C-alpha cells in the first residue's frame, strides 16, 4: 500500500529501517474537512435514516458511512456514487475528501478527516467517437499549461486566465486518490495502454531486441493512469 | 439449530423441551407459555466443512467493478462469450483455488469445476 | 477381541526379555536362551488355556561368583515380581514386601502395570538395607540400550573408583554427575555415590572413556 | 489506509490546548482569589503569557 | 549476442506457458494434492520450483555464451570475486522476489498492484522479474526489488544483533575452560568436563584431512593391496623388490609375522567399519603421512628400478617401535596406560595403512636411511602436534 | 522400519497406522440430535432399514453422525471399527449402531439411555475420542531415502530404504509400535531424548542438532569445539541452558 506514497529504498539503515519514512514526489496530506455539507447533500439525494431503518424487508441495502460513523442505509448506492463524484469532480466537493464503495460487502465510507496521503491521477473515461476508453486530458489542455508557463517569463496580457492545476483539478481531468481509494480502482501504469482493446491482437510485429519486455493491456475497465 | 423459533406473544425465543405424558417434543416461551405441538425433528445441526458452492453476496452490481476481471466462458443457460469470474472467498488454506463466473446478462453464476 | 489379547502378549512378551536382559547386565545369572525365547513355547510356558496373560512369571537370581561376586562381594539376590492387578494400590506392595523380608532378599524389582500412588511410592523407601526398584511395563517394552545413541555403560566397583581418584587426583564433586531418575541409571541399578565407566565412539579417536558419578 | 501523519496541525493544537486548559485553571484561581475586592485582569495574564511562551518554546 | 537473447526469452516463455498450464489445471480441480499438504501449498511450491528452474537454466545459456575473454567470467574462474547468480542476474534474468519465503503476497484485497487485476495468479502479478538488470526493470518489477531488498536489510539488522548477543553469552559461559599440565581441561573450580582434550589430545592447528584406505574398497582389493604370503603364490612378493629376493621364500618367522600383521589389518578395518557406519574415509588426522613419504621420496633420491634394501623383520619392527613411541599422556598407572593407549587408536589405524609391508615395498620403494627418516619426522611431528597446556 | 522390511511400500504404509487419526471431526461433516421418542420406530425413512436389521432401554433423543469419502483411504474405509471404538470409549448405555458400508449414506446412530446431556457427550466425542493411533501426532509423511549399506562383496552401495517423518514428538509411544526399529529411531528434539534415553544419549542428540545447524553456511567447525560445548552444557545430569537460569545457578565465584 506505499506504492507512490513513500518512496522505497530511502529510509535509514540500521535500528531505525522501514520506521522512518520519506514523502514521495506528488504526495500530499489532508488539512481536514467539516462533513456536515457531505451529510446535507446525502440526506437531500434520499438516504433512509438509520431511526427507522429495520434490516428485515431490506437486504439489498447498502450501509452508509461518514468519517468513521454510520448515518443510515440506501438503496440505489450506484447512482449516489456516481453523483458524490460528479460533486467531488464539479469542486463543489473538497477534492481532498475520499469516498470508497465496497460492491461485495454494501458499504460506502465516506472521508474528511486529516492526516490522509494522496496522489494526483489521471481520470480515464469513456469515449464514444473514439470507440474506446481515452484518457480525458487532451493536446488543447497541454498546450494552454505550456503557454501559461512560458508566459510568466516574459509577461504578457491576460492570456488563458493563467490556466494552472486548480483549473485541471476543477474540469475533473485530475483527481486526488488516497490508499483507502486505490482498492476500488484500476490503474494504467502507461497513457500506451489505454489504446484499442484488441491492439492487432493474433498479429506478429517486430520489437528491438535490447528493450525492455512489457506485459500490460490486459484489462478494459481503467478507470484511471499514472501521470509518470 | 437451522432455524430459531421465536414466540408469536413478545418476543423472545422458545426452548426446547419434552412433554413426556404426551412423548412429543414441545417449545416454549418464558415470558407467556405459547404452548404449541413443536412439529419439527431438527434440534440441532453442526456443520464441520464449507458449504458447497459458497459464492458471495452476489449483488446486481457486480459487473460494475472495475477490478473483477472478464474472461470468454460460454455461459451455460444464455450462450454468452462474457463473464466475470473470481475465486472462493473462504478465507483458510483448505478451499481450493476452483472459479466461480458470473455472467453479467442473466445473472447466472456457474463453476469451473469440470472434475 | 484377539487384536487386543495378541498386542498384550506381544507387549508382555518384549517386557519379560527386556526384564531378562537388564538382570543379565546387572551381573546376575540368565542363560542366553532363557533371553531369547520363542513367542509360541512362551504363550504354552504362560499365560493360560483360554490365551489370557498370566503374572504368575517370577524369577530369582543367583548372583555367579566367576566375575560378579569377586568385583561387588556385598551382592545378594534379587527377586522380580509382576504384578496381576491393574492399579497397584498400597496392600498389594505390602503383601510384596512382607514376602521379600520373609524370604529376605537383597534386591526386589515391581513392575506395575498402568499406574502407581503417592502413597504407594512413599511405601517404597523403608526397607534398609534392602533396595526395591518399581519400573513400567510401557517403558520396559523397548531396550533403551541397545539404541545407537546409548554407549556401554560399566558399573566401577569401590576399589576400582579410589583408583580412579587417586590417579587422576580429584574429589568426588569434581566429576560429571548423572541423576539417579535417569533411565540408564534405572536399568544399571546405580546407588548414590556409585562411579560408573562410559565407553564411547569417537570420530577423532578410536576409543574414548568417560566417568559419571551418581547423585 | 487505515494510519494517519500528524504534521504541525493536531500537535500544536494538543499543545495549545493543555496550555489554554492551564490558563483557564490560573485566571479560575486568581478569580476567586479576588472576590473579595476589585478585578483587574491587565497583571492576571502576565503568568498567562509566560506560560504561553515558555511551554511552546 | 541475438541468438542467446532469443533462447533465454524462449525458456522463459516455455515456463511462462508451463506455469499457465499448471495454474489451469489446478483451477479446474483437476490437481491432485501431495500428502501432508494443500492444494495451495503444493501449487506454490510447483509455481516456485518452475520459475527457479526457468532462471537457472537462462544463467547457465548466458554462462556458457561468454567468451573466455569476458572480464566478469574471467573474475569468476579465478575466484576474487562474482559467482554465476551474478552472471546470471546481470545478463540473462532476475529470479522471482520473495518475501518471507513466499511470493508477495496479496497488500490489497486480493491483488498485489492497482495495476492488476483481482484474483491474478501469474507469475508475473505475483513477483516475478523476466528481465535483466541491463535490459532494465518495469516499475512492478522494481518495486517488487526494493520490497526484496527492504526485507534483507532488515533480516541483517536483526541478525548482527542476536548473533551478537549470543556470541557475549557463549563466551560468557565457557570464559573459564583450562586445559591443564594432566592433560584434561577443567573450568575454574576444578570439576572435570573432559578427561583429554578433544578426544585426543591434539592441537586444532596441527589437524589435516587425510584418507583412511583400510575403510574403503572390497575385500578381493583389500587382500590385493595388504595380504603378502610367502608360501603360497597367490599373493606372492616379487623377489626384485628387494635385495633379500628367493631367499625370504619358506621361512616360517616372516609368515607368522605376516600373517599377525593382516590379522591386526583386518581388525582395523572391522573396527573402523563399526566407528564409520556410512564408510566415510576423508577424516581430519594431527599428521600427514603421505607428504613425509613424498618429501622422503623426493629427497634420497629413489632409483626406482635398484632393489630395496628394507626387510620384512625392519619394517615390523619400526613400525612396531613408532607406535610404542607415541606419547601424549606419559604415565605410570595402569588407568593412565589404558587412556593412552586408546586416544591414539586412529591414528594407529592410519599409521597401519600407510606402512604396511606391501606398500612399501611396492608403492613407496624406500632405503632404510630413508625409512627411518620417515620415522623420525612421523614421531617428531606427533610429538609437537600435542595441545600445549595451559590454553584457553 | 525394521531391516527386512526395508523398501517395502506396502510395509510403509501399513505401519504409517500411527498418526492420531483424531476423533469422527476428521472425517465427519455433521451432526445431528434428531428427536424421536419412539425406540424401534424412527422419522427418517432412511434409517430403517438398519432398524430393521437390529430389530431403562428407551432412548427418546437420537444422535446421527454422517461421514465422506475421507474415510476411504485416511481411514481405510473403516465402517464397523470406528462404531466398536465408540463403543469401547463410551460403553455405559451408549446405543449406537452403525452402518456396514452398505448403504451410499452412511449413518453413525447414537443413543443414550439414563437436551443438555446430548450436547456435552457429542462434545466430549467430538475432540478427545481417539480412534486410532498415537497422540501428538498430526502429520506423517513418507520420504525415500538412501542408505550407504556396506554389500556383500565388500564394496559399499546406496540402498534406497522408507523413511517416516513426523511433525509430533510422542518417541515415547512411537518405539513400542510394531513393525519400526528402535534401535535407529531419531528425534530432532533433544529436550525429550533423556527422558527415554540416558543423558550421553541427550549429549549425542545436542551435538548432532548443532553440526546440523552449522551445515548449510557451508562454514566447517572442528569436532573438538562443539564437543567441548555440548559437554559443558550436559556437565551435570541435565541439560543446562546458556542464559541466566542455566550455567549462572553454579557454585563457581559470585564475582566471575
Ligand atoms: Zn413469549
Ligand atoms: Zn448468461
Amino acid at each position: 500500500t506505499h506504492w507512490g506514497l513513500v518512496c522505497p529504498a530511502e529510509t535509514p539503515e540500521g535500528q531505525a529501517c522501514g520506521l522512518v519514512k520519506n514523502l514521495s514526489l506528488m504526495s500530499c496530506i489532508s488539512v481536514g474537512t467539516d462533513p456536515m455539507p457531505i451529510i446535507t447533500f446525502l440526506s437531500e439525494w434520499g438516504m433512509e435514516p438509520l431511526e427507522d431503518y429495520v434490516p428485515h424487508q431490506s437486504p439489498d441495502a447498502t450501509r452508509v458511512f461518514v468519517n468513521g460513523v454510520w448515518h443510515g442505509v440506501h438503496r440505489n448506492p450506484a447512482r449516489l456514487m456516481e453523483t458524490l463524484r460528479t460533486l467531488r469532480r464539479k469542486g463543489d466537493i473538497n477534492p481532498e475528501v475520499s469516498m470508497i464503495r465496497d460492491i461485495r460487502e454494501k458499504e460506502l465510507k465516506i472521508f474528511t478527516d486529516a492526516g490522509r496521503v494522496y496522489r494526483p491521477l489521471f481520470i480515464v473515461e469513456d469515449d464514444e467517437s473514439l470507440g474506446h476508453k481515452e484518457l480525458k486530458v487532451r493536446k488543447g489542455h497541454i498546450a494552454k499549461l505550456m503557454a501559461t508557463e512560458y508566459q510568466d517569463i516574459e509577461g504578457g496580457f491576460e492570456d488563458v486566465e493563467e490556466y494552472t492545476w486548480s483549473s485541471l483539478l476543477n474540469e475533473g481531468l485530475v483527481e486526488y486518490i488516497d490508499a483507502e481509494e486505490e482498492e476500488s480502482i484500476l490503474i494504467a501504469m502507461q497513457p500506451e495502454d489505454l489504446e484499442p482493446a484488441e491492439a492487432n491482437e493474433e498479429n506478429d510485429l517486430d520489437v528491438d531486441p535490447a528493450k525492455r519486455i512489457r506485459v500490460s493491456h490486459h484489462a478494459t475497465t481503467f478507470t484511471h493512469c499514472e501521470i509518470h | 439449530m437451522t432455524t430459531f423459533r421465536f414466540c408469536r406473544d413478545c418476543n423472545n425465543m422458545l426452548y426446547p423441551r419434552e412433554d413426556k405424558e404426551n412423548n412429543r417434543l414441545l417449545f416454549e416461551c418464558r415470558t407467556c407459555s405459547y404452548v404449541e405441538e413443536a412439529g419439527s425433528p431438527l434440534v440441532y445441526r453442526h456443520e464441520l466443512i464449507t458449504n458447497i458452492g459458497e459464492t458471495a453476496g452476489v449483488v446486481q452490481d457486480i459487473g460494475s467493478d472495475p477490478t473483477l476481471p472478464r474472461s470468454d466462458r460460454e455461459c451455460p443457460k444464455c450462450h454468452s462469450r462474457e463473464n466475470v469470474f473470481f475465486q472462493s472467498q473462504q478465507r483458510r488454506k483448505d478451499t481450493s483455488m476452483v472459479l466461480f463466473f458470473v455472467c453479467l446478462s442473466c445473472s447466472h453464476i456457474f463453476t469451473s469445476d469440470q472434475k | 477381541m484377539d487384536q487386543e489379547n495378541e498386542r498384550n502378549i506381544s507387549r508382555l512378551w518384549r517386557a519379560f526379555r527386556t526384564v531378562k536382559e537388564m538382570v543379565k547386565d546387572r551381573g546376575y545369572f540368565i542363560t542366553q536362551e532363557e533371553v531369547e525365547l520363542p513367542l509360541e513355547d512362551f504363550k504354552a510356558k504362560y499365560c493360560d488355556s483360554m490365551g489370557r496373560p498370566q503374572r504368575k512369571m517370577m524369577s530369582f537370581q543367583a548372583n555367579p561368583t566367576e566375575e560378579s561376586i569377586s568385583k561387588f562381594p556385598d551382592m545378594g539376590s534379587l527377586w522380580v515380581e509382576f504384578c496381576d492387578e491393574p492399579s497397584v494400590g498400597v496392600k498389594t506392595m505390602k503383601t510384596f514386601v512382607i514376602h521379600i523380608q520373609e524370604k529376605n532378599f537383597q534386591t526386589g524389582i515391581f513392575v506395575y502395570q498402568n499406574n502407581i500412588t503417592p502413597s504407594a511410592m512413599k511405601l517404597v523407601p523403608s526397607i534398609p538395607p534392602a533396595t526395591i526398584e518399581t519400573f513400567n511395563e510401557a517403558a520396559l517394552v523397548v531396550n533403551i540400550t541397545h539404541h545407537e545413541l546409548v554407549p556401554k555403560h560399566i558399573r566401577l566397583s569401590s576399589d576400582e573408583k579410589r583408583e580412579l581418584l587417586k590417579r587422576y587426583r580429584l574429589k568426588e564433586s569434581q566429576l560429571p554427575r548423572i541423576q539417579r531418575a535417569d533411565p540408564v541409571a534405572l536399568y544399571l541399578g546405580l546407588k548414590r555415590g556409585e562411579v560408573v565407566k562410559i565407553i564411547r565412539k569417537s570420530e577423532t579417536s578410536g576409543r574414548y572413556a568417560s566417568y559419571r558419578i551418581c547423585m | 489506509g487505515k494510519k494517519r501523519l500528524d504534521l504541525a496541525g493536531p500537535l500544536l493544537a494538543q499543545l495549545f490546548k493543555t496550555l489554554f486548559k492551564k490558563l483557564t485553571k490560573d485566571i479560575f484561581r486568581y478569580m476567586q482569589r479576588t472576590v473579595e475586592e476589585a478585578h483587574d485582569f491587565n497583571m492576571k495574564l502576565a503568568i498567562n503569557a509566560k506560560t504561553i511562551t515558555s511551554g511552546l518554546k | 549476442d541475438g541468438p542467446t537473447m532469443r533462447e533465454i526469452t524462449e525458456t522463459i516463455a516455455e515456463a511462462k506457458k508451463k506455469v499457465l498450464d499448471v495454474t489451469k489445471e489446478a483451477q479446474a480441480n483437476l490437481l491432485t494434492a501431495k500428502h501432508g499438504m494443500t492444494l495451495r501449498e503444493s501449487f506454490e511450491d510447483n509455481v516456485v520450483r518452475f520459475l527457479n528452474e526457468a532462471r537457472d537454466k537462462a544463467g547457465r545459456l548466458a554462462e556458457v555464451n561468454l567468451k573466455d575473454l569476458n572480464n566478469v567470467k574471467q573474475m569468476v574462474m579465478a575466484g576474487s570475486k562474482g559467482s554465476f547468480i551474478n552472471i546470471a542476474q546481470m545478463s540473462a534474468c532476475v529470479g522471482q522476489q520473495s518475501v518471507e519465503g513466499k511470493r508477495i503476497a496479496f497488500g490489497f484485497v486480493d491483488r498485489t498492484l492497482p495495476h492488476f487485476s483481482k484474483d491474478d495468479y501469474s507469475p508475473e502479478s505475483k513477483g516475478f522479474v523476466e528481465n535483466s538488470y541491463l535490459r532494465g526493470l518495469t516499475p512492478q518489477e522494481f518495486f517488487f526489488h526494493a520490497m526484496g531488498g527492504r526485507e534483507g536489510l532488515i533480516d541483517t539488522a536483526v541478525k548482527t544483533a542476536e548473533t551478537g548477543y549470543i556470541q557475549r553469552r557463549l563466551v560468557k559461559a565457557l570464559e573459564d575452560i583450562m586445559v591443564h599440565y594432566d592433560n584434561t581441561t577443567r573450568n575454574s573450580l576444578g570439576n572435570v568436563i573432559q578427561f583429554i582434550y578433544g578426544e585426543d589430545g591434539m592441537d586444532a592447528a596441527h589437524i589435516e584431512k587425510q584418507s583412511l584406505d583400510t575403510i574403503g574398497g572390497s575385500d578381493a582389493a583389500f587382500e590385493k593391496r595388504y595380504r603378502v604370503d610367502l608360501l603360497n603364490t597367490d599373493h606372492t612378493l616379487d623377489p626384485s623388490l628387494l635385495e633379500s629376493g628367493s631367499e625370504i621364500l619358506g621361512d616360517l618367522k616372516l609368515q607368522v609375522l605376516l600373517d599377525e600383521e593382516y590379522k591386526q589389518l583386518v581388525k582395523d578395518r572391522k573396527f573402523l567399519r563399526e566407528v564409520f557406519v556410512d564408510g566415510e574415509a576423508n577424516w581430519p588426522l594431527p599428521v600427514n603421512i603421505r607428504r613425509i613419504i613424498q618429501n622422503a621420496q623426493q629427497t634420497f633420491h629413489i632409483d626406482h628400478t635398484k632393489p630395496s634394501d628394507l626387510t620384512i623383520k625392519d619394517i615390523v619392527l619400526g613400525v612396531k617401535d613408532l607406535q610404542e613411541n607415541l606419547l601424549v599422556l606419559r604415565g605410570k598407572n595402569e588407568i593412565i596406560q589404558n587412556a593412552q593407549r586408546d586416544a591414539v587408536t586412529l591414528f594407529c589405524c592410519l599409521l597401519r595403512s600407510r606402512l604396511a609391508t606391501r606398500r612399501v615395498l611396492q608403492e613407496y620403494r624406500l632405503t632404510k636411511q630413508a625409512f627411518d627418516w620417515v620415522l623420525s619426522n612421523i614421531e617428531a611431528q606427533f610429538l609437537r602436534s600435542v595441545v600445549h597446556p595451559g590454553e584457553m | 522400519l525394521e531391516p527386512g522390511h526395508a523398501a517395502d511400500q506396502e510395509q510403509a504404509k501399513l505401519i504409517r497406522s500411527a498418526i492420531e487419526h483424531t476423533t469422527l471431526k476428521s472425517v465427519t461433516i455433521a451432526s445431528e440430535i434428531y428427536y424421536d421418542p419412539d425406540p424401534r420406530s424412527t422419522v427418517i425413512p432412511e434409517d430403517e432399514e438398519i432398524i430393521q436389521l437390529h430389530f431403562d432401554q428407551q432412548s427418546p433423543w437420537l444422535l446421527r453422525l454422517e461421514l465422506d469419502r475421507a474415510a476411504m483411504n485416511d481411514k481405510d474405509l473403516t465402517m464397523g471399527q470406528v462404531g466398536e471404538r465408540i463403543k469401547q470409549t463410551f460403553k455405559n448405555d451408549l446405543f449406537v449402531i452403525w452402518s456396514e458400508d452398505n448403504d451410499e449414506k452412511l449413518i453413525i446412530r447414537c443413543r443414550v439411555v439414563r437436551d443438555h446431556m446430548l450436547k456435552k457427550i457429542e462434545n466430549t466425542m467430538l475432540e478427545n475420542i481417539t480412534l486410532r493411533g498415537v497422540e501428538n501426532i498430526e502429520r506423517v509423511v513418507m520420504m525415500k531415502y538412501d542408505r550407504k549399506v556396506p554389500s556383500p562383496t565388500g564394496e559399499y552401495v546406496k540402498e534406497p530404504e522408507w523413511v517416516l517423518e513426523t511433525d509430533g514428538v510422542n518417541l515415547s509411544e512411537v518405539m513400542t509400535v510394531p513393525g519400526i526399529d528402535p534401535t535407529r529411531i531419531y528425534t530432532n528434539s533433544f529436550i525429550d531424548i533423556m527422558e527415554v534415553l540416558g543423558i550421553e544419549a541427550g549429549r549425542a542428540a545436542l551435538y548432532k542438532e548443532v553440526y546440523n545447524v552449522i551445515a548449510s553456511d557451508g562454514s566447517y567447525v572442528n569436532y573438538r569445539h562443539m564437543a567441548l560445548l555440548v559437554d559443558v552444557m550436559t556437565t551435570q545430569g541435565g541439560l543446562t541452558s546458556v542464559t541466566r537460569h542455566g550455567f549462572n545457578r553454579s557454585n563457581t565465584g559470585a564475582l566471575m
